[PDB]
DNA sequence: GCTTGACAAAAGTGTTAAATTGTGCTATACT
DNA sequence: CAATTTAACACTTTTGTCAAGC
């Protein structure tokens, strides 16, 4: 496995011990404001001696050291909280590696003054990491966080009701044990499925995967696209049995030429023309377009 | 097309694969959940 | 058998050149020193950072709009532990260690 | 490294093989090849083929 | 397994911004290997996922 | 950071593996993080103390 | 051949209110 | 929780319908 090498990685450190961590704290933030200091008298230029030049740099990097052996101590500790979230969503080093962020942030915020152990303040944080990523890379389609904690509880709930109803339980049950509406419930029932691979093996056997037999509702349909084409030049041409003026309006207004659905008033600036005119116009020439002498020709693109 | 005379193979040292490309994935999300549209800067961006 | 589809509508527009509409060109360049061309319609204005193909910020050539958009550095290290510690407290305890490396 | 961190540079994976082909002669090794080709009696000249 | 790369890539652009300790970092660079070589070859190199 | 394409570097042969005289199993240590490989070497400044 | 006034439902104004989404933090000890 | 997005509507404006006539 790819993930032993971790394991054996990890064991070249020893666990740490109360007193140790207090001191790894107390040189990292010694080291942090020997850093601040280090700006601070660089903003002036003010001449820092050389023996105690040399002194600050090793203890900054003492503090840096301290730091980086306090992460690498806490490696197991991550590596066991991380196991229990193994074998669903989400790969088991990943989950380590989030861990490992959560750990980080734990000793970001780590405080020594409180006394407590390192141990029960890192847990928080590294399950809180772990968590989030769960939530977050765990699905090739991405809910938000809050739907994800919706789902969950739908799950436990559903689990309990079948439990103790000892029977499928209907959503109304669910509604009921979680004081939702069904068309919510149902909404986030629809909403927990996973998609199906497109590389299933349909069939019993490799012969289809899945999608040799999927037809394309959206196709395009030789018929009908052809159609299209005439019927555009069949406009084309029964418009122009109509007087110049009569035919524009109508192009105009539908946009046969540009497709901008234009207004009366647009209309209107063709000759200055009220939209009334305009509209008189078209009823006009809708009246003797839609007579079966011009409305037979087309009365079968509908 | 059909114009061809012989097919090439030979390796890409990245810039072909930067000049093939219109655009890098910085994010792993594919479509958003109850809206069925892609995600800008994901797979499936537009 | 099985039916499926996108959210890819289909249009049956056959006017592949029928109608053209103006436009205009800008011109980006990106942090790397790599320049890219964008033909912008001639709406309003043209944006003053676009995402180019490489993937960088790329500003237009031309210069103007001066507005880095509200900079907010993350929480560093530093500022990270000045709410855990008084300064007071730093103080001393730089003061303590550094006693400690006199003596060594 | 910490000997001698002036006098030598070390790399692990995929970037140490970057930076070792960055300034890798291609002609030399097959001139070699070819030397030990002439040269070579037993399964060292296989090698080399 | 594009995305799953993507979720590893990312993560070391991260772990190399706050100068995590070099375990993690390779850590991160080995798994970002695994996810590249099973894009491209699934069980050429280990088992596949 | 950078990451080798599976093809040549498995495959026996290793195409890489060929180009530069690093054996197969080499290459597997260093590339999946496991041994470190000295990228360069100077060697006159070594001889000069 | 075409225009003005009286009305009307429909397409927007502008802000607020409700739903949704991203985010840091939980300190008995646990390796 | 604060930020972001979306519905919600009391109301304004652009737009479409009649009766009349210079």
């Amino acid at each position: 496995d790819s993930v032993r090498a971790y394991l054996k990685q990890i064991g070249k450190v020893a666990l740490l011990n109360a007193e140790e961590e207090v001191e790894l704290a107390k040189r990292i933030e010694a080291g942090l404001y020997a850093t601040q200091k280090l700006a601070e008298l660089a903003e002036k230029g003010e001449k820092l001696p050389v023996q105690q030049r040399r002194d600050m740099q090793w203890i900054c990097r003492d503090g840096d050291r301290a730091k980086n052996h306090l992460l690498e101590a806490n490696l197991r500790l991550v590596v066991s909280l991380a196991k229990r979230y193994t074998g669903r969503g989400m790969a088991f080093l990943d989950l380590i590696q989030e861990g490992n962020l959560g750990l980080i942030r734990a000793v970001e915020k780590f405080d020594y003054t409180k006394g407590y152990k390192f141990s029960t303040y890192a847990t928080w944080w590294i399950r809180q990491a772990i968590t989030r990523a769960m939530a977050d890379q765990a699905r090739t389609i991405r809910i938000p966080v809050h739907m994800v904690e919706v789902i969950n509880k739908l799950g436990r709930i559903q689990r309990e009701l079948l439990q103790d109803l000892g029977r499928e339980p209907t959503p109304e049950e669910l509604a009921k044990e979680m004081d939702i509406t069904p068309e919510k419930v149902l909404e986030i029932q629809q909403y927990a499925r996973e998609p199906i691979s497109l590389d299933q093996t349909i069939g019993d056997e490799g012969d289809s995967q899945l999608g040799d037999f999927i037809e394309d509702s959206e196709a395009v349909v030789a018929v009908d696209a052809v159609s299209f084409t005439l019927l555009q030049d069949q406009l084309q041409s029964v418009l122009e049995t109509l007087s110049e003026r009569e035919a524009g309006v109508v192009r105009l207004r539908f946009g046969l030429t540009d497709g901008q659905p234009r207004t009366l008033d647009e209309i209107g600036q063709v000759y200055g023309v009220t939209r009334e005119r305009i509209r008189q116009i078209e009823s006009k020439t809708m009246s003797k377009l839609r007579h079966p002498s011009r409305s037979q020709v087309l009365r079968d693109y509908l | 097309v059909n114009f061809f005379d012989e097919l090439r193979i030979g390796l890409a040292t990245a810039d072909d694969i930067r000049n093939w490309s219109y655009g890098e994935v910085k994010k792993p999300e594919t479509i958003n959940y109850r809206t069925l549209k892609p995600e800008k800067d994901g797979l499936f961006c537009e | 058998v099985l039916r499926g589809s996108r959210l890819g509508a289909v249009s049956y527009e056959t006017d592949r050149n029928h109608d053209l509409a103006p436009r205009q060109v800008a011109r980006y360049r990106t942090d790397n020193g790599e320049e890219f061309d964008v033909p912008f319609a001639d709406d309003a204005e043209i944006p003053g950072t676009w995402l180019c193909r490489n993937g960088l910020e790329g500003t237009l050539i031309e210069g103007d709009v001066p507005e880095p958009k509200k900079v907010k550095p993350p929480r560093t290290h530093w500022d990270m532990l000045l709410e855990r510690r008084s300064v007071e407290e730093l103080e001393e305890l730089l003061k303590e260690r550094l006693d400690l490396i006199k003596a060594k | 490294q910490d000997r001698y961190g002036e006098y030598f540079t070390g790399a692990m994976g995929a970037e140490s093989i970057k930076k070792l082909i960055e300034n890798f002669d291609i002609d030399a090794e097959a001139e070699s090849l070819r030397e030990v080709i002439r040269s070579g009696k037993g399964q060292k000249k296989l090698r080399a083929l | 397994l594009y995305r799953r790369v993507i979720n590893r890539n990312n993560r070391l652009k991260r772990l190399i911004d706050l100068g995590a300790p070099e375990i993690i970092v390779n850590n991160e660079k080995r798994m970002l290997q695994e996810s590249v070589d099973a894009l491209f070859d699934n069980g050429r190199r280990g088992r596949p996922v | 950071a950078p990451v080798t394409h599976i093809w040549y570097f498995k495959g026996v042969p290793s195409r890489l593996g060929y180009l530069l005289d690093l054996a197969p199993k080499d290459l597997e240590k260093i590339i999946y993080f496991a041994a470190y490989v000295i990228t360069s070497v100077d060697d006159e400044m070594r001889h000069n103390e």
